[PDB]
């Protein structure tokens, strides 16, 4: 059992990863039920590449491989991963094939990065959430189309572990490109009167209303 | 599997805990056979006895008729 | 194997086969023989003829005798 | 008897910084080699340079 | 094999008991799995004891409502799968404290409760003592609640189902319609409040009240709190119409010989459900079998200042490791473990500057006292009026 | 001191440190000897199998110790502890048995010989034939 897929250089790459086809043995009933963890590497390698990662909140959860192809790895690349059922300790070989190429169209050289407070990693992993952050926003890049780069966990920058107590979410980096320029909004965020602002507690200076809220904390 | 030619020692703090449907080697332990006429009679042996909140402890057996039951708790009031 | 803590021989649903020629636990708790009884959910521990372990409900004397259903 | 000896951290290996030492014997020390009397008064009680 | 567990009854502030039938559900090797059904948390009212496969908790005020729960057997598979067979959902109604006496309660038990059986008229008033405490229900676990019922069973001598453990109501910590009081052993209160209620009969006045002797005296003197666990802030008569969690570690130390290092423990370093707070709960350093730092030793640690401190020499250089133990007012520790690297001074030998000096009185004191040391490097940072004692670098004593 | 050396059987190299590049990893297709694996300093130790059985072996001896922590057994058939001609022991303050089933009574089923344990004065245990009371008082020559 083989899938071939098409990722792209600049942009990011996320796939989500469901037990039903992905392991040999069918899980009946509610298939939700049975927790399974998932072990993805490079063929005859122990480890995925520096631009390829993976996590998963639970194992009751689905996993997640997801990252940014890189120019330097373009062409043909092989996964190999395995199905460990935390429970059901079934192997279930499978290989990926993942075509790294050029990307189509205009470049996007307006690039941005925000932490997000109010939720997890696994929560944006799936496409919908994903979605509904990149539609608030284009909320305030009007106008300008959108295209999301780059997904890292604050863990893996250096924060520290948000306390269980509280609702404290571990936060999350995004990167998103547009060949539009950046809001007059977003150029005043920018300017370091809002920076002096931030490194006293004050508030950044806004001008234009939180289409995020109250959805996403940034 | 754990396949040691001498002892296996486990050691603990706080408490050990064996969770699970326990099974044991019975030809392998010991077993005392009835022939002998109360060759341990009236002796200073303890019966294992199973507390309500999964706690194990030893009553001393004094006569034939030893049960678990017990009014000075070593297993806690059970709170 | 020593630990500072709790240590947990988990098994999940299987069995436990522990294969020795002697089990030695000299850190049990002391029990006192009475008549009055300081709680409930008292048992006493039971062998079946294969190695399979289970209860029985404390009493005055022996109860292992009168509950071997579970043995098969 | 008590000799003791030190370095500083901010001696960065470079070129001789003749200067800050100067500074730093005009400063706590004395041509002849007696502790200052800001210094002493550092030292003061516990430690008699 | 399909089992109808029936359908439970419980009331805020009672005792809740069932025992579910695990033989019928549960086969050989199938192991009873309790949850909400849909759900994979039980409700913050229940606990579920394996030992007695029985489910029990004490609902609060907001518990109200039918809770389903959800039984299922999972089964040993030969690969490793656990597949719940036998899948049986039963209801659980919470009633308020408009709920009758625990008699209706105590509708399944061949025991008849002829005690719990009487009551009062309709217009007797109802004579209950009360001893209130300082604690959270909404804090203790409904296991802790059963803990705190069963303590107070033992200077009571009433059963678990009898009594009525709620919270306390806008602060009320004294009644004013009861004929007797008695302080109990808590000079200030921390938490809202708990109220543990039970009868002693219908209207029944001072002479006529029975022998407390046995709860006055232990809530006055504090042996009663020594046996619950929690300070008792008082008892009335009147006639009614966890351990601590680690969150961060400390991944490692940087030192360098003759060199002083002072570390700040963090505030988020640990947590504890009672406390939040690293500064509100007791911090101590120990060795791999849990003995303390000497006297003598190049590193110590002051726990009220809460800030570990040091200065290695070039016969400790390499690696070395530590336990931080934190231990709140509950007696329950949590552990953390660090490793210190100490390094050689990087600059070495070709330093541009050497301050030699030569002392009176024997260095041996001096060398074997740790204190006198960091006090000398202190002072020296005094005498440039420095802040930062670590830019001193001692690299070598001779006795003279 | 030898600081380069390249013969038929293996190349020594003398340097101080031995530092690999890369994140993907490594292969070493034959095996690696080293007197002392040590986990990363803010980092895990695993030792896991991808998909199959792991096997280790100390004929001197295997000390497992939790310093700190727990010893978290989790398997799913068999927990086997099978000593040769030694023993085992459970050093803990209080031992649990969380788990154990339920034995439903029989008034009149059929007899079957159930056993029983008797603790010596040293916590050895050993087995006793069922009978109709107390019978952990029939021989002394187990535990002597
Ligand atoms: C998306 O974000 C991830 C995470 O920040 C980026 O991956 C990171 O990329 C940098 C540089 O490419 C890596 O730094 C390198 O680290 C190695 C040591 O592993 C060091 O030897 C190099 O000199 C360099 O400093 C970093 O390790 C890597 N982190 C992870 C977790 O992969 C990624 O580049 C970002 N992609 C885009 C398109 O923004
Ligand atoms: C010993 O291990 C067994 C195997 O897991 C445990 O048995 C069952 O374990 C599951 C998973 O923990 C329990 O389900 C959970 O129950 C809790 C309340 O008990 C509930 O809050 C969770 O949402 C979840 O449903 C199940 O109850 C339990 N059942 C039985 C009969 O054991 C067992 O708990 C373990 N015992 C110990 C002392 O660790
Ligand atoms: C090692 O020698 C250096 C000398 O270079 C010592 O650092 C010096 O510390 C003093 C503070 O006591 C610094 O004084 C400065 O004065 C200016 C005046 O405006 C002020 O702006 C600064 O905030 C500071 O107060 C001095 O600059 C600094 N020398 C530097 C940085 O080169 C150091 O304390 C010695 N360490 C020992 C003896 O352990
Ligand atoms: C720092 O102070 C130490 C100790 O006062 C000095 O090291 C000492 O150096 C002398 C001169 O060699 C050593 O004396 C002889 O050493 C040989 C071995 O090298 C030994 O076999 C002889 O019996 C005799 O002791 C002395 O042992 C040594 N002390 C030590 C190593 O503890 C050092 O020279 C001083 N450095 C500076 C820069 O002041
Ligand atoms: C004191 O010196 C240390 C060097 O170890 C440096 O990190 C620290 O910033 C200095 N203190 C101040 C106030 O600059």
């Amino acid at each position: 059992q083989q899938t071939t897929l098409y990722p792209l250089v600049g942009r990011v790459f996320v796939h989500t990863l469901e037990p039903a086809s992905f392991l040999h043995l069918p899980e009946h009933a509610a298939p939700a039920t049975i927790p399974v963890t998932y072990h993805a590497h490079l063929q005859g390698h122990p480890d995925l590449p520096r631009w390829l990662r993976y996590t998963q909140r639970s194992p009751h959860h689905p996993g997640f491989l997801y990252g940014a192809a890189t120019p330097e790895d373009r062409g043909r690349q092989v996964i190999e991963v395995t199905a460990y059922n935390r429970d059901s300790f079934d192997t279930a070989g499978q290989s990926l094939v993942l075509l790294i190429r050029d990307p189509e169209g205009s470049p996007l050289p307006y690039q941005t990065e925000f932490l997000v407070r109010s939720h997890d990693v696994e929560e944006v992993l799936p496409p919908t959430p994903a979605s509904h952050f990149l539609t608030a926003l284009a909320g305030l890049w009007e106008p300008g189309e959108l295209k999301l780069l780059n997904i890292t966990s604050a863990l893996d920058r250096g924060g520290r572990v948000p306390l269980p107590i509280g609702g404290q979410k571990e936060g999350v980096y995004i990167k998103v490109g547009s060949a539009s320029p950046f809001s007059t909004c977003l150029k005043m965020v920018a300017s370091p009167d809002s920076h002096a602002r931030c490194a006293r507690g004050q508030p950044p200076l806004l001008s234009c209303y939180d289409t995020l809220a109250p959805h996403f904390r940034v | 599997e754990f396949h040691m030619g001498g002892n296996m020692e486990l050691k603990a703090e706080n408490s050990i805990i064996l969770n699970g449907t326990v099974m044991v080697s019975t030809t392998r332990l010991p077993s005392s056979s009835s022939a002998d006429q109360l060759g341990g009679g009236d002796w200073v042996r303890y019966k294992l006895c199973m507390c309500a909140d999964g706690t194990l402890f030893k009553v001393q057996v004094t006569g034939q008729n030893v049960g678990c039951q017990v009014s000075d708790n070593p297993c806690g009031n059970t709170h | 194997a020593l630990s500072q803590m709790d240590i947990v021989l988990h098994s999940s649903d299987g069995t436990l086969v522990l294969d020795a020629e002697t089990v030695c636990l000299p850190k049990l708790l002391q029990g006192t023989q009475a008549a009055s009884g300081s709680s409930q959910g008292l048992y006493e521990i039971c062998v079946c003829p294969d190695g399979k372990l289970y209860l029985s409900v404390a009493g005055a004397g022996t109860t292992c005798q009168e509950h071997s259903h579970i043995c098969l | 008897s008590i000799v003791v000896e030190w370095t500083n951290n901010t001696l960065p290996l470079e070129p001789c910084p003749k200067e800050q030492i100067t500074g730093l014997s005009r400063r706590i020390a004395e041509d002849n080699g007696q502790p200052r009397p800001a210094f002493t008064n550092a030292l003061e009680p516990d430690f008699k340079a | 094999t399909v089992v109808g567990i029936p359908d439970g009854t419980a009331v805020v502030g009672r005792s809740f008991r069932v025992t579910i039938p695990t033989d019928l559900i549960g086969s050989s090797g199938e192991v009873i799995k309790v949850s909400t059904a849909g759900k994979e948390v039980l409700p913050s009212w229940l606990h579920w004891d394996p030992q007695s496969h029985t489910l029990e908790g004490l609902p609060l005020d907001t518990d109200k409502g039918v809770h389903y729960i959800s039984v299922s057997a999972a089964q040993l598979d030969a690969n490793g799968s656990h597949i719940p067979q036998t899948s049986s959902v039963f209801s659980i109604e919470v009633y308020p404290e408009d709920h009758s006496e625990p008699q209706s309660v105590r509708a399944a038990s061949p025991d008849l409760g002829e005690a719990a059986a009487s009551a009062c008229a309709a217009e007797e008033p109802v004579t209950v003592l009360t001893v209130i405490l300082d604690a959270d229900l909404t804090k203790m676990t409904p296991k802790q609640r059963i803990d705190l019922l069963h303590r107070m069973q033992s200077f009571s001598e009433v059963e678990l189902h009898n009594m009525k453990l709620v919270p306390v109501v806008n602060n009320r910590l004294f009644d004013m319609s009861a004929f007797m009081a008695g302080p109990g052993n808590a000079k200030k209160v921390v938490e809202n409040g708990a109220l543990l209620s039970w009868k002693l009969g219908c209207s029944l006045n001072q002479n006529s009240v029975p022998d407390i002797r046995g709860v006055e005296a232990p809530a006055r003197e504090g042996t009663m709190s020594a046996q619950l666990g929690y300070p008792v802030v008082g008892w009335h008569i009147a006639n009614k119409k966890q351990r601590p969690e680690l969150k961060n570690h400390i991944d490692r130390v940087d030192a360098w010989v003759g060199t002083y290092f002072e570390v700040k423990i963090p505030s988020d370093t640990f947590y504890d459900k009672e406390d939040t707070t690293t500064d509100k709960l007791k911090l101590t350093l120990k060795l791999r079998e849990q003995q303390l730092v000497g006297e003598k030793s190049w590193v110590q640690f002051n726990s009220n200042s809460q800030l570990m401190y040091g200065l290695p020499d070039s016969s400790h250089v390499g690696k070395h490791e530590y336990f931080m133990h934190a231990t709140d007012k509950g007696g329950l520790s949590a552990v953390d473990a660090f490793e210190i690297h100490v390094h050689k001074r990087p600059q070495g030998d070709k330093a541009p500057a050497r301050f030699k000096a030569k002392f009176v009185g024997d260095p041996a004191p001096v060398v074997n006292d740790i204190h006198k040391k960091i006090a000398l490097v202190k002072k020296l940072a005094f005498a440039f009026g420095d802040r930062n004692c670590s830019t001193v670098t001692l690299q070598n004593i001779t006795r003279g | 001191k030898l600081l380069f050396s390249a013969d038929d059987n293996e190349v020594v190299v003398g340097a101080e440190r031995l530092r690999v590049l890369g994140a993907e990893g490594t292969v070493f297709p034959k095996s690696i000897e080293t007197p002392n694996v040590r986990a990363d300093p803010f980092k895990e130790l695993r030792l896991e199998s991808p998909t199959r059985a792991l096997v280790m072996e100390a004929p001197k001896g295997v000390e497992i110790n939790a310093e700190a922590g727990n010893m978290e057994a989790t398997c799913r058939t068999e927990l086997r502890l099978e000593s040769k001609d030694g023993e085992i022991k459970l050093d803990a303050a209080k031992i649990k048995l969380p788990r154990l089933p339920h034995g439903s009574y029989t008034p009149t089923g059929t007899r079957q010989k159930v056993f029983e344990i008797c603790v010596c004065a040293n916590g050895r245990l050993f087995l006793s034939q069922a009978g109709t009371g107390s019978t952990c008082q029939i021989n002394t020559s187990v535990c002597l």
